[PDB]
RNA sequence: GGAU
């Protein structure tokens, strides 16, 4: 490789050591809150001081604040430079720098936030080196004049390169530039990682969740004709819901139910996923708004299936798992309801599940089939068990009058299924 | 256009 | 060193350029190879060269 | 009077002056007009301006010739909520527009150089 | 729709969007309520075509004024689809206009047309 | 290092395959259409002129082709040698329209019709027994030719036979209904308007009971409902939305002339109904004032050809008046295929298509007299 | 899937190669518990797939091998985010291979008088260019055509090196085809030219003149059609052979030229003047 | 080309069987030698072929490339015995001496069956 | 009865679902501000409803 | 799909 390339390196390796004066004023004229000249005008010392009052207002909103006072915003911090510091000590400088802009997260609407992460930014060069996590950790605020300013101050990561005509733009970034960072499959395992610690930590936030959200599904839309592609997206993009789901947080499962929804109708899956993916919805389904976007997640995939086995039984665990988390009164309710999408095939599956394990709710079938109307092909599977059911199990009344509610519709069908059977 | 005179293309 | 049906060829794994050759065909094809520092292992039918 | 005109008039009805001096001397033409003052064109910016002017002003005669000529028109504005509705998303995806070309994802073409590695010996265990 | 007055029957209908199919390929017809407008400000119309089934009717409503101050014909259908159809677009057009032309080769049929419309309004 | 939430988890690390294997999927893909093209089938022999008129045989792995050469070609399309099997001119009649038909009781009757622009039409039982019907009985002026027929199956109630029928289009909206063999004249039937196309739909009633219905529109949009059981009397009517110069008509999804049925447990009815224009526009209905599901626009000429899969899953419409003027629409979804047909794909100034009952097979005639051929590999 | 292969990356990655007899290639990383990434279809299944795949001792760089008679080496590039490397993994590429033939050759050609290259056709439908040197370089040649699946297997080629550089320079006749096409040497990739029969009859036999300007296209039914190299336009058809033709050839001179074929017979032709000089029958 | 993908006379050589192809589906049909069948039997699958004719002394031997023998009798017109390997690799070949039945997979695998035990004897492959 | 009529009719039984094409979500971030995330949930579903 |  050539000396300047090798050099080149060199170069970043020691960006920050101020070396003379000249580098000193680039260094020290980056500011979030001033500008250039008036920012070479000032000291650490008075930043310290407008630092130190922005936390405690910080403090006060949140008490974790506080703890970053004992050592980043410490008075001994003043004399704490990076580059006199050797390799252990920077990773736990890295550490507890990358634990404070999560704990900003959900704050830099506040204006003492800015003032606070000034003073890591002069003390600390953040922009430098800690670059990304900067850049990802106030990724949902780009049309907000505090992004701007990040851009400005900013060497952009080479995975961030479709920001750089933004950087000291009049005009903020657009939203569709946005789609195109997260269509890059690398940056995506990035916002992966950085997602993944939020949910461990707790930190997520709606609005974080809100664009988060909003970002991926129109990935989806910018990939839909490029199969392919697509199918290199269900790796990441599913791993990111199975993490929202496992989260306590109602928004992160909702959050979740929005993702599933797009890609299923997007692309056909195999079932055993769809199989999969219901046991996940269902076993941390707590919060009550979960349940109304889960119960609706839940029929959306079933009609997205196009293939044998379409409206085939639940398996046995995921049978008494839905039932459990949605009593049949509750879907029953969700029936009644005029505005209810298509969800005949999640009901026919919910429907045989019924008769092959359980003989009290056959009452229940008879009301189910009355408020929806099933597909010609799946009554007649209906048919199918139910005949088996009247061999098998012993003639109810509710049995028979399952019997009768279908000699009242459509006679002939079952007479074929009786001819094919028996 | 089409200009074969104008041939009868329609106008998406 | 790969097998090529009696003879085996050596290539340099920097450039892939052949290396050395063997001598002479072996009477039989080669089953198994197995290289050590300067020298490699050739096993035909019943006998190991 | 202004519900009968056309919703080209409407945009430029304000600028006759630079208008019809404009069209006797083979001059460009005003696209603003009075409407340049609206907040919608306000927000649009560069030729997108232009764009969102003709894009409000065939809006502009939607709502107007609703309200003249309804025999019973509720006091509700509701037709021109859904007209500027139409306007903000045709300007929001205007916007979104970026004349200027992204930057793609530099991946430069690099070289590896392989380094001797240290490796145990299987004589001593022999 | 009881604005929309006269209303062409369904026979009418025909002989109206033949005539307006064929003004499309001599370049005779206007489309658009505005550029309509402008051929009555102008004073080239033969006639005015307008849809009943739009929704807001009162988009066109202002048309009837314009051709009644200058004497000018008008007619409404009842499908605003089926006047963008014969218009010869992809797009419904709610209204149309036949410029006037006494050198057409499709004169005739227009003041036959026009002298039925005469006879509904 | 050494229902559970963390089952979505695993599944993922068991496969690095996620889309479902098409295999299994009976369903056709919406967006991607796996096609593959064939050898002509008239390679062994090729036609003078254009190819009017295409029609597979119901059963038997036979192709018949018409033209202005006046020659009923018939090709045993296997896919790779396609040979003639016969030959038939017929002199001083140019072949606007020919096709197979079987009767649907008697499985052993073979027979094939062709028409053009004369006052006669010629049947051929299956040297040729070749026989030629010229007498209308007393509708002579209604009629100028026949060079626009089709042929249904037309089910006797009162007595309970089955016949087919040779339906023809009139002067002034006038259909005329023939019998198939005996050449009688059936009944009449009128529209207002002239008459544009026509088709036939089958409702089964019962077993062994089904009752055949016309459909028939004007240019401009009205749709006439006719009970052919019933002695052709009107049973329903209605407009196309946004009709205007109405060209063709067709109905899928059940029996049909390109999908005909071999007994009468077999009748279906057909789900789809889509209306051609000059312009290009096709509104497409769901038999199951009515209201297009869909209104394509992909084509900017007349609708030339219209034609259904036998599953009535692909809608395959052309026309004639440019080249490669041919659209596949996907079903239910109603939306166009995109990888085929290419700027590559030599189609030419379409002028008769054709499905096979079965196996997926594509035949497109062109003015050249090339019929070329495709299969598809979901089928 | 069926392993054939394994490997431990010991660049100081926990990373763990899985060859399968599919022909696909998966990277897992052993710490993370996640599969990094897969290579489809590197190696032939139906010729065994990956035979063995095996990371350098202390290098990023991995060697694949199959039965399909190729050898490929693949790099992991480092990390293109400045943290979370581990995480930002990038997908291993293309460094270098060697390869040849899958199947037996049916035709080989020396390449230039200085024997430093060779031409070989083989039943697998490629042309490929072969080293006489230590270097042992191989490349396939091009494919993808001019604009004015593999083609079928070469059952004649011709070639000459008058003309190099020029336009071109080699001739194939493939089977079952009723055309010959052409090949240049000098870009590696199909020529621009097709020479069809012009009798209904496949090609049997090909060759070219020593000046590099005439090319001689034998059919199956007896015809002897003659194309300009660089302008691929037929120039004279010579049919006294009404079986096919089984060889044909140019002197050097460019004055007499020979042919035969199955009828038995052998024609003498004068080029210049286009005159049958004599007509020779065999036995057999 | 020919449409006869394959034919094969009897031992008598009074009778010949031959697979064709109809649309995508092949069909089997005998006709006599020495003088119309029209009965053909028709191979459901379009990705199902027939590798091997092979007349038996009324039936034929039927060698798919899913991997298994079929055993036909003409009268009847329908298969009345399968005889399927474990392997699913198309039969290259097969030959008959009495009960004796050698067939060979694009394994390179020789297999031998019995006609009056339908049995699969032995299975193995020669270097 | 025959399989195949078994199939065809649970052709028939299928139904329309309205695809997701390039420009169906770009209004989402329009109306991201302020707006509760079960109505951004909500919105989506009668968008791809 | 094609040129580039």
């Amino acid at each position: 490789s050539s000396l300047s390339d090798q050099l080149a390196q060199v170069a970043s390796n020691n960006a920050t050591v101020a070396l003379d004066r000249k580098r000193r004023q680039k260094l020290h004229s980056a500011s979030l809150i001033y500008n250039s000249k008036t920012a070479a005008t000032q000291d650490y010392d008075f930043i310290f001081e407008n630092a130190s009052k922005a936390l405690e207002e910080l403090s006060q909103i949140e008490p974790k604040f506080a703890i970053f006072s004992r050592t980043l915003f410490s008075e001994s911090s003043i004399s704490l430079d990076r580059n006199v510091q050797t390799k252990e000590e920077i990773k736990d400088l890295d550490n507890a720098i990358n634990a404070y802009l999560l704990l900003a997260s959900s704050k830099w609407y506040l204006a003492p936030t800015l003032h606070a992460t000034e003073w890591l930014v002069r003390r600390f060069q953040i922009h430098v080196k800690n670059t990304e996590m900067l850049l990802l950790s106030t990724l949902n605020y780009y049309q907000t004049p505090v992004f701007k300013r990040i851009l400005s101050i900013i060497k952009l990561p080479p995975l961030f390169n479709c920001l750089s005509n933004f950087v000291r733009s009049e005009k903020p970034p657009t939203a569709l530039t946005m789609i195109k960072l997260f269509n890059d499959m690398d940056f995506l395992k990035l916002y992966t990682s950085y997602l993944d610690q939020c949910i461990k930590h707790n930190a997520t936030y709606t609005n974080q969740l809100l664009f988060t959200t909003c970002c991926f599904i129109n990935v989806v839309a910018f990939n839909s004709n490029n199969d392919e592609k697509l199918n290199q997206l269900v790796p990441i993009l599913l791993e990111i819901s199975a993490k929202l789901l496992a989260s306590k947080s109602k928004d992160c499962q909702i959050a979740a139910h929005t993702i599933l929804v797009v890609f299923a109708t997007a692309l056909p899956l195999k079932k055993t996923i769809i199989l999969a993916a219901m046991e996940t919805i269902l076993s941390n389904l707590d919060a009550k708004e979960a349940k109304h976007s889960a119960l609706l997640t839940i029929c959306k995939l079933f009609q997205t299936l196009k293939g044998q086995g379409n409206v085939d039984q639940l398996p046995s665990k995921i049978f008494k798992l839905f039932d459990s988390k949605f009593d049949t009164v509750s879907i029953l309710t969700f029936l009644d309801k005029e505005d209810k999408p298509v969800c005949d095939k999640f009901i026919t599956s919910y429907t045989r599940s019924i008769a092959r394990y359980d003989r009290s709710k056959l009452n229940i079938i008879l009301s189910l089939l009355k408020k929806i109307r099933l597909e010609r092909y799946e009554v007649r599977l209906i048919i199918t068990d139910l005949i088996y059911l009247s061999e098998i199990l012993e003639d109810k009344s509710q049995l028979v009058e399952l019997f009768e509610y279908f000699i009242s519709i459509n006679e002939d069908l079952v007479l074929k299924c009786l001819k094919s059977l028996g | 256009g089409s200009k074969k005179k104008w041939k009868k293309q329609r106008k998406r | 060193v790969t097998c090529v049906g009696k003879t085996f060829q050596i290539y340099d794994a920097n450039t892939l350029h052949l290396l050395f050759v063997s001598e002479k065909e072996t009477p039989s094809s080669i089953v198994a190879l197995s290289a050590h520092f300067h020298y490699v292992y050739a096993a035909y039918e019943n006998k190991v060269g | 009077s202004l519900a009968k005109s056309p919703a080209s008039t409407i945009q430029i009805l304000g600028a006759e002056k630079a208008l019809f001096r404009a069209l006797k001397t083979k001059h460009d033409t005003p696209k603003y007009g009075l409407l340049y003052h609206a907040s919608l064109v306000g927000q649009a910016t560069g030729k997108n301006k232009g764009k969102i002017a003709r894009v409000l002003a065939a809006k502009a005669a939607v709502s107007l010739r609703y309200d003249a000529l309804a025999e019973d028109r509720d006091d509700s504005g509701d037709i021109g909520l859904e007209s500027r509705a139409k306007v903000e998303n045709r300007l929001s995806q205007l916007e979104g527009r970026d004349l200027r070309t992204t930057p793609k994802v530099v991946r430069e073409a690099k070289k590896v150089e392989m380094t001797e590695a240290r490796a145990y010996n299987a004589d001593a265990d022999t | 729709n009881p604005k929309a007055f006269p209303l062409a029957d369904a026979a009418l209908t025909q002989q109206i969007l033949d005539v307006v199919q064929q003004a499309a390929n001599l370049r005779q017809l206007k489309k658009g309520a505005n550029e309509a407008t402008k051929t009555l400000n102008r004073g080239i119309s033969e006639f005015i075509i307008m849809a009943a089934d739009c929704e807001p009717i009162e988009i066109l409503l202002h048309l009837p004024l314009l051709c009644e101050d200058k004497n000018v014909p008008y007619v409404f259908v009842p499908s605003r689809v089926a006047l963008g159809r014969a218009c010869g677009v992809s797009r419904p057009v709610i209204a149309a206009s036949i410029t006037t032309n006494d050198a057409s080769a499709i004169k005739t049929q227009i003041y036959a047309v026009k002298d039925k419309i005469e006879t509904l309004l | 290092d050494e229902g559970d939430i963390n089952a979505l988890t695993k599944i993922l690390s068991t496969t690095y395959n996620y889309k479902d294997t098409l295999s299994n999927s009976k369903l056709l893909p919406p967006k991607k259409l796996d096609i593959v093209r064939l050898k002509d089938a008239n390679a062994s022999h090729p036609s003078h002129s254009a190819i009017q008129s295409l029609s597979f045989h119901p059963s038997k792995p036979l192709l018949l082709t018409g033209g202005y050469d006046k020659t009923l070609r018939i090709y045993h399309i296997d896919g790779k040698t396609n040979h003639l099997v016969t030959s038939l001119h017929l002199v001083g009649s140019p072949i606007q329209t020919c096709t197979f038909y079987t009767s649907l009781s008697n499985q052993n009757q073979q027979n094939i019709f062709t028409a053009g622009r004369r006052r006669y039409m010629h049947s051929w039982d299956l040297t040729a027994k070749i026989e030629k019907f010229s007498r209308l009985y007393g509708h002579e002026s209604t009629q100028r030719s026949f060079e626009n027929f089709k042929v249904a199956h037309l089910q006797n109630s009162q007595t309970n036979s089955v016949h087919g029928i040779v339906l023809l289009q009139g002067n002034n909206g006038w259909i005329n209904i023939l019998h198939s063999t005996s050449g009688l004249w059936l009944m009449g039937c009128k529209i207002e308007g002239v008459i544009t196309d026509f088709c036939i739909d089958y409702q089964p009633i019962s077993r062994g009971k089904f009752r055949t219905i016309l459909i028939a529109v004007n240019a401009y949009g009205e749709v006439w409902e006719f009970d052919l059981n019933k002695n052709g009397h009107v049973i329903r009517r209605w407009k196309d939305q946004g009709g205007v110069g109405i060209t063709k008509i067709q109905v899928g999804g059940g029996t049909t002339t390109t999908c005909p049925a071999l007994q009468i447990s077999k009748i279906k009815q057909n789900r789809w109904l889509a209306v051609g224009s000059e312009s290009g526009f096709v509104n497409l209905y769901d038999r199951n004032t009515p209201t297009p599901v869909a209104a394509l626009d992909q084509l900017t000429t007349t609708i030339s050809n219209l034609q259904f899969s036998p599953d009535g899953q692909i809608l395959c419409m052309a026309s004639r008046a440019v080249k490669d003027a041919l659209r596949l629409v996907h079903l239910p979804s109603c939306s166009v295929f995109s990888n085929w047909p290419t700027s590559g794909t030599p189609l030419g100034k379409v002028t008769s298509v054709a499905f096979s009952p079965s196996g997926g097979l594509l035949a497109v005639g062109n003015e050249q007299g090339k019929v070329r051929l495709w299969k598809l590999n979901h089928y | 899937s069926r392993i054939s292969s394994l490997s431990f990356r010991t660049d100081g990655s926990s990373h763990l190669s899985v060859g399968t007899s599919s022909g696909d290639l998966i990277f897992y990383d052993l710490d993370r518990r996640s599969r990094i990434h897969v290579l489809k279809n590197i190696h032939r299944e139906s010729y065994g797939g990956v035979t063995q795949a095996t990371f350098l001792n202390g290098q990023p760089i991995i060697v694949t091998s199959g039965g399909d008679n190729s050898l490929k080496e693949y790099v992991f590039d480092p990390s293109l985010s400045q943290g979370s490397g581990d995480v930002v993994v990038q997908p291993p590429r293309y460094l270098r291979s060697r390869g040849g033939h899958s199947q037996p050759p049916s035709y080989i050609a020396f390449a230039d008088s200085q024997s430093h290259f060779m031409l070989s056709a083989s039943k697998d439908r490629s042309l490929w260019s072969f080293s006489l040197r230590k270097d042992a370089q191989s490349q396939e040649m091009s494919q993808r055509l001019h604009k004015k699946s593999k083609f079928p297997e070469i059952v004649a080629l011709a070639i000459e090196n008058a003309r190099i550089g020029e336009w071109e320079n080699i001739i194939t006749a493939h089977k079952d085809e009723k055309f010959a096409r052409t090949w240049d040497m000098r870009n590696k990739r199909v020529g621009r030219w097709t020479f069809d029969t012009t009798d209904d009859g496949f090609v049997k036999s090909v060759a070219m003149s020593q000046c590099g300007n005439f090319g001689f296209i034998g059919s199956s039914n007896g015809s002897i059609t003659i194309y300009n190299m660089q302008s691929g336009i037929l120039r004279k058809k010579y049919k006294l052979h009404k079986r096919a033709v089984t060889g044909i050839s140019l002197d050097g001179m460019n004055r007499k030229m020979v042919s035969c074929g199955l009828d038995g017979i052998v024609g003498f032709y004068d080029f210049n003047k286009s005159t049958l000089l004599g007509k020779l029958k065999l036995d057999a | 080309d020919s449409p006869v993908l394959q034919s094969a006379y009897d031992p008598s050589g009074q009778y010949l069987c031959y697979v064709t192809v109809a649309l995508d589906k092949q069909r089997v049909g005998v006709q006599p030698t020495q003088r119309w069948n029209e009965n053909f039997l028709y191979l459901e699958d379009s990705k199902l072929k027939v590798t091997c004719l092979k007349w038996v002394n009324v039936a034929i031997i039927l060698g798919m490339n899913n991997g298994e023998i079929w055993l036909y009798s003409v009268l009847a017109n329908e298969v009345t015995y399968k005889f399927t390997t474990g392997n699913s690799y198309e039969i290259k070949d097969i030959d008959l001496m009495g009960n004796q039945l050698w067939c060979i997979d694009s394994s390179d695998a020789f297999y031998q069956f019995d006609l009056l035990q339908f049995k699969l004897l032995q299975h193995f492959r020669i270097n | 009865e025959d399989e195949e009529d078994i199939a065809l009719e649970f052709i028939n039984g299928e139904k329309k679902d309205k695809l997701v094409n390039m420009n169906s979500f770009t209004s989402m971030f329009d109306n991201i501000q302020n707006v509760q995330m079960d109505t951004f949930f909500d919105r989506v579903m009668k968008v791809l409803t």
